[PDB]
RNA sequence: AACGUGUCGCGAUGGAUGACUUGGCUUCCUAUUUCGUUGAAGAACGCAGCAAAGUGCGAUAAGUGGUAUCAAUUGCAGAAUCAUUGCCCAAUCUUUGAAC
RNA sequence: GUGUAGCCCUCCCGAUGUAGACGUGGCGUGGGGGUGAGGACGAAGCCGAUGGCGCGAGCCUCGGAUGGACCCGCCUCUAG
RNA sequence: GGGGUGCCCCCACCCGUCUUGAAACACGGACCAAGGAGUCAAACAGACGCGCAAGGGAGGAGUAUUGUGACAACUUUUCUCGUACUGAAAGGGAGGUGUGAUACACCCGUGGCGUGCGCAAUUUGUGUUUUUGCCCAACACCG
RNA sequence: UAGGGCUGGUGCAGGCGUGGCGGAAUUCAAUUGCAAAGCAAACCCGUUGCUGAACAUACAACCCUUCAUGUGAGUAUUGAGCCAAAGAAGGUGUCAGCCCAUUACAGCCACGGAGCCUACGCGCCUCCUCAAGAGAGUAGCACUGUUUGGGAAUGCAGUGUCAAGCCGGCAGGUAUUUGUCUGCCAAGGUUAAAUAUAGAGUAGGAAGACCGAUAGCGAACAAGUAGCGUGAGCGAAAGUUUGAAAAGUACUUUGGAAAGAGAGUGACAUAGAACCUGAAA
């Protein structure tokens, strides 16, 4: 319920939310063939998970998600990567909303999410 | 150059206005829309507070004074010791039933006592009086399934059962009688205003007579 | 209802056909022979009208004849006129519904025969050059 | 009106717009003056002037 | 006026009419209250402060 | 509206109309109404002749309702009755009955010529009303 | 300040009165800035089974079908960002002004 | 004058009605200006300095 | 002749303008709405693995306890429902200060 | 058809000016309501032996081996 | 045709201000960027625009409404200005014609005179009628 | 007989409160400079027809030749769809209803110790209930002072004097004495609502024809801070706005170092670290 009419406080409550709000606003979509089985269109991203990039340099490449960098707004996905002038490898950030979630790594408070999110 | 204008007297010389070192003393109106929702906010939530008890109390009918508004009747604080009396009801237990009662009043005429009777005669045999104990009517009372008829009113001046204030009717065209097309009305009227105008002066021209 | 002297009278100022770039006015009326803002060339507020223009290599003239001046689906007709059309026999046709817009017509009928016959000649001309020229592509609108 | 007391919609100005084709009517060119001749267009050719020379 | 020159052009058969200007308010504040042979009203703010008495006043005509 | 002010044209003009000798200062000539009788005696002489003095007796506590009293001149009387009642009543038949206390007037004077008769009820009459409304076939009734 | 204005009641209703007259004209409807080229029978009336719509969809195939969706399409397209500080003050976008429906009561 | 009541499923006439005399009145646009005008300054909020 | 002057291309010095805005100012509304000897408000001194200021806290000292959620925090370490995060019932609360 | 790129064509008479008054379909700036457009094939801003138009306030095109995301024409309303 | 730089012959006292009089041996004046001064409210008057008109207009309140909703719509007035003025006050309070010396009778009407747009009727341009608005001088009526 | 939940004890119940959960539809099809672009002049024709003055790969600075190197991310354009009781305005590497979060009850869950509301909510025990008089250092009066529109004295204060109630006292806007009439009954106390918040708080909300970094609060920043004064007090400047992402320049060479010359990252380094744009003097 961030969004308002005052573009002020919109911003605001954005920029300055704690860390379990950002859980929930950095959530990506899943695949199709998970939207046949669970029949949810979305859900909160989390480590371990299996995700494909859909927008930016990196498009096509798939990998596991390493961390959620929730104070910068990002997650790192392995073998997205760039090096430095010494031959030292990083990881480069990439914003939630640009992927997709191909693989769910199921527990059973994430599977109590599904069955709550279960349109049908 | 001043010319042909009125003399201003603007009255505007006691530090009103609000400045760097005035605090000022105005008054805005800015929240005239927004306390006109609040007020009606709070009567339609007493209303539904209240349920079925009418939103106002019965007032009577009273006479304005002074010579400007004789003609004018309009709503008075409450009823009359004496009206209550003739209408056999109790003050303090008409108090109960939502009749105002006020006991200053002085009822100095019989025309305005016997409209304010009737106003509470008609109340009377309108009112439906909820028994106190559903099991155990005592008195007459509202009989079962006449307390699920009823339904609160709200006129906003309280004429559900009384109605609008009681004046009398326009004349209607007549002749003019033959005396009245020979009497001269303004030698009656001064004759008559004469006499309370120099009512002293002639007292004492007759005790100087003697 | 109300006149073309009325109506005029409350759109002359300010108007959506109404251009006034770089202090010139003009006007952007589909039915304006010339694009004069004046009262006798405005037709859409006029009660009959007619304007002249082309459709594909011939002269195509509507009109409005002000009977159905309340139902906007029905107010104008398309009469699409034969190959090659003298333009006195198009001044004719007009003249019958405006007779103050004879000589316009004329003018109007001839400048639309100019245009046609250049529009053959810049098209094949432009058709030759791009003939032997290769492109890196091309593209394709897709059927259905 | 009923739901607006004592309301009528106003009185015409005129009883008939179009003051164009009043002014082009048959009743109204019965009166107006009859036109004049014109001089010629002062062709080429200078006119003179100065009288004597 | 569009029935007028309708039916009568020319305006034969007219009869034309004004209507009066000089019983207004404003005429009557025209000149100096305080002028001898004046009658004109002046721009009273408060009636009461300016009534004075019968004598004092100026005089009420002038040749 | 700030646009149509005169100080959007003396926008460039360094003095704004206040001159360069006698410039524009604050109170050259004091404060209200000061000085009305040394050096702006003339124009108070002329235009405020009864400004200076007293005059008449005092009377404490007006209240202002006591001197109600509200008048209406006989040519008027027609604008208190119905459209039809003016025509339909004459000398010796049925007249219609006027209440002054109701449409919020006190005395008839009587003025003008009288249309229609009438009975009037009001507090106070005149001399001259009186003897006009009895002429014309009506009557007045004295009210309270 | 002198925030608000009066103005007199009469003056109120002859300037509704004169706005109505004017929608009755198609000349100065189409002077004003709207596409009314393919509806019929200006002032436009419809039956009354338009209340009883429930679903969007519904009420998309009417204005298609009685030629009122060229307007709304003007609008849609006219939808841009504001020029100026004005997008910093909760006015971000502009857009420009369709068709009128008018109903007997608020059903 | 007669006005026609269309359809609202399909291109058809389903009644008739008669102009309600309220657009035959007077178009004057000088009374429509002014009365927006003056009608506008009335949503507008207060604003000043310290 | 050098110095000095003028026009043009390029480069310095300086931080204007434009576009941005988690800030200000102004108006309106809603409450189970109003501190302290059961020691307030203010003032001082301390507390983190690396921690100057600021923030949070008080020798239980960037926190103990309850509750809902679940995988993070992140500059480098380091640990692996129990943390973190939001809210709140149970607690701790250095020296002073009406200070008694 | 007062006033504009003046509806058009003939003819006659005046044209300087401090303080001051008035007029202008006169110029320009920030924002609101309408209407019509422009922009990553490059918006605003900035630069100029870039010319054209206007008595003038100014407007517009051109080039940038400048910039990198917004902005304007017209009718009206408003002002720090 | 426009633009830039130089040259020749001719012309040409330093801007703003107070002042009768400034090029002044009268005052303020090194350069650039951004700021910088007739505004808001209230009472009255005149000109001009708009609505209604012997009437005009409210205000405060109330009635019905997440909706362009602090907007917009709705409510013989209940208040105010005006249709009547005059006197210190008690108080009084204004039509015309005719006939007589709260008088009597009528009611399609400018109190009379002069100068008076336009219109009407005559003579061949003049004279005449009704005169609107305005102004001048004499009545009459109200306090 | 009846009642009182506001006599007291003991229990059973709603709601007010707090914390959570739940809503649709494209990352659809065509690029990596130039066609991921247009034309068919109101509406239909058009679910259809026709293409190219940037390619005889153009552009890249006095002219010609060779050899080179150069276009960031599709929320842009075009064509197809789909949702709408939701088109709502925030985020995402460019302008987003369908990428994300939001947007609702025409709702669903757990917690709840005091309080407030509901047949004055509902049982049991206990208790409870159904001729006189009327305010004394008071009111009044005198003098003095102040206050008021209150004027031979509107309210109050000080001192002096100081009542009536057997035809009482106070008020009735011009002083005194006398007689009527009208309205009230001082000198003890409590009391919701409609009203204020003109430099206050505690939690939330809603906005704006407002300002836009010399403006708006002094303070968009470790601001009542740094600094100044013996003290009472006074009181700033300063946008970290590089970039989508630090990918924040490894390495060679000269130099004591700072740095220079090359190399490299990046669409751009004349975006190189007080780093967008970068004017005038
Ligand atoms: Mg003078
Ligand atoms: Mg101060
Ligand atoms: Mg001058
Ligand atoms: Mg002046
Ligand atoms: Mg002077
Ligand atoms: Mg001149
Ligand atoms: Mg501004
Ligand atoms: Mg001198
Ligand atoms: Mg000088
Ligand atoms: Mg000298
Ligand atoms: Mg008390
Ligand atoms: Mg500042
Ligand atoms: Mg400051
Ligand atoms: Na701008
Ligand atoms: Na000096
Ligand atoms: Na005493």
């Amino acid at each position: 319920g961030i969004k308002c009419r005052n573009r002020r406080k919109a911003r605001r409550a954005h920029f300055q939310a704690p860390s379990h709000v950002r859980r929930i606003l950095m959530s990506a979509p899943l695949s199709k063939e998970l939207r046949a089985k669970y029949n949810v269109r979305s859900m909160p991203v989390r480590k371990d998970d299996e995700v494909r990039v859909k927008r930016g340099k990196f498009k096509g490449r798939e990998g596991r998600v390493t961390a959620c960098y929730r104070l910068k707004w990002v997650i790192h996905i392995d073998k997205v990567s760039c090096e430095k002038a010494n031959g030292t490898t990083v990881p480069v950030g990439v914003h939630t909303s640009n992927v997709e979630i191909t693989k769910l790594k199921l527990n059973t408070r994430r599977k109590a999410i599904l069955e709550r999110k279960d349109r049908s | 150059p001043k010319g042909n204008n009125a003399i201003p007297h603007v009255h505007q010389r006691k530090h009103w206005n609000p400045c760097s070192s005035q605090k000022g003393n105005v008054k805005v109106f800015f929240n005239q829309p927004a306390q006109k929702q609040r007020r009606r906010r709070l009567r339609l939530l007493k209303a539904k507070k209240i349920f079925p008890r009418p939103l106002k109390a019965l007032r009577p009918q009273v006479n304005c004074p002074t010579v400007r508004y004789n003609m004018k009747r309009r709503l008075g604080r409450g009823f009359s010791l004496e009206e209550l009396k003739a209408a056999g009801v109790k003050p303090r237990y008409a108090r109960t039933i939502g009749i105002r009662v006020d006991r200053r009043r002085k009822n100095k005429s019989e025309e305005g006592m016997n409209i304010n009777v009737q106003r509470l005669k008609t109340y009377m045999s309108k009112l439906v009086l909820f028994p106190l104990n559903r099991k155990k009517p005592q008195k007459g009372d509202a009989t079962e399934e006449e307390v699920k008829a009823a339904t609160q009113d709200r006129s906003r001046y309280g004429t559900a059962a009384v109605g609008g204030l009681v004046t009398p009717a326009r004349e209607a065209p007549r002749k003019v009688t033959e005396e009245e097309s020979t009497k001269k009305m303004y030698k009656f009227l001064k004759k008559n205003h004469s006499a309370v105008r120099f009512f002293r002066a002639r007292n004492r021209r007759a005790a100087r007579k003697e | 209802t109300h006149s073309t002297d009325l109506q005029w009278l409350l759109v002359r100022q300010n108007s959506k056909f109404l251009q006034k770039r770089n202090g010139i006015r003009l006007s952007s009326d589909p039915f304006n022979n010339n694009a004069n803002w004046t009262k006798r060339q405005s037709g859409f507020l006029n009660t009959k009208a007619a304007v002249i223009k082309t459709k594909g290599d011939r002269i195509l003239l509507t009109t409005k004849s002000g009977d159905t001046n309340n139902k906007p689906k029905l107010m104008y007709k398309k009469t699409v006129m034969e190959p090659g059309v003298k333009s006195s026999v198009v001044k004719r046709a007009v003249a019958d519904i405006r007779p103050d817009l004879a000589k316009m017509a004329y003018r109007r009928a001839r400048k639309m025969a100019c245009t046609i016959t250049r529009m053959k000649k810049v098209c094949a001309a432009r058709k030759e050059r791009s003939s032997k020229m290769h492109f890196h592509r091309k593209t394709v609108r897709p059927k259905r | 009106s009923t739901v607006k007391s004592g309301f009528m919609l106003p009185a015409p100005m005129l009883t008939s717009t179009d003051v164009t084709r009043i002014m082009q009517s048959e009743e109204v060119r019965r009166v107006l003056k009859p036109k004049k001749l014109q001089p010629k267009r002062p062709s080429r050719y200078r006119q003179p002037t100065n009288g004597i020379r | 006026f569009d029935q007028l020159a309708m039916m009568a052009p020319t305006g034969k058969n007219t009869m034309l009419l004004r209507g009066r200007k000089s019983g207004r308010e404003s005429v009557k504040h025209f000149g100096a209250a305080g002028v001898p042979g004046s009658h004109a009203k002046p721009h009273v703010s408060s009636r009461g402060k300016e009534r004075q008495r019968s004598s004092k006043r100026r005089h009420a005509f002038r040749h | 509206p700030t646009r149509f002010k005169k100080t959007r044209h003396q926008r460039g003009s360094t003095f704004c109309g206040y001159g360069r000798v006698g410039k524009h200062r604050k109170h050259p000539s004091g404060r209200g109404n000061a000085g009305g009788e040394h050096h702006h005696r003339i124009n108070f002489r002329k235009y405020h002749p009864g400004y200076f003095g007293k005059c008449g007796m005092n009377h404490y506590h007006k209240k202002k309702n006591t001197t109600w009293k509200p008048t209406i001149n006989l040519d008027n009387l027609t604008k208190l009755m119905a459209k039809d009642e003016a025509m339909k009543a004459k000398k010796g038949e049925a007249l219609p009955v006027i209440d002054l206390l109701a449409n919020g007037y006190s005395k008839l004077l009587g003025n003008g010529h009288l249309q229609a008769p009438c009975i009037v009820k009001a507090r106070w009459v005149s001399k001259l009303a009186d003897k006009k409304i009895r002429k014309a076939g009506g009557a007045v009734v004295l009210q309270a | 300040r002198r925030w608000h204005r009066k103005i007199n009641l009469h003056q109120k209703r002859f300037a509704v009165v004169s706005a109505l007259a004017a929608s009755s004209l198609p000349a100065l409807v189409m002077s004003r800035g709207h596409k009314i080229e393919n509806v019929a029978e200006v002032p436009l009336v419809v039956e009354d089974g338009v209340r009883a719509y429930e679903k969007t969809k519904e009420a998309m195939t009417f204005l298609k079908t009685v030629g009122a969706i060229d307007d709304v399409n003007r609008v849609n397209d006219s939808r841009q960002i504001r020029a100026g500080r004005g997008k910093m003050r909760n006015r971000r976008y502009v857009a420009r002004r369709g068709p009128m429906l008018v109903m007997p009561d608020n059903k | 004058p007669s006005v026609s009541v269309y359809s609202a499923s399909e291109d058809k006439v389903v009644g008739t009605c008669s102009l309600p005399a309220v657009f035959t009145a007077p178009i004057r646009h000088d009374v429509v200006q002014f009365v927006h005008t003056n009608m506008a300054k009335n949503s507008r909020q207060p604003y000043a300095v310290n």
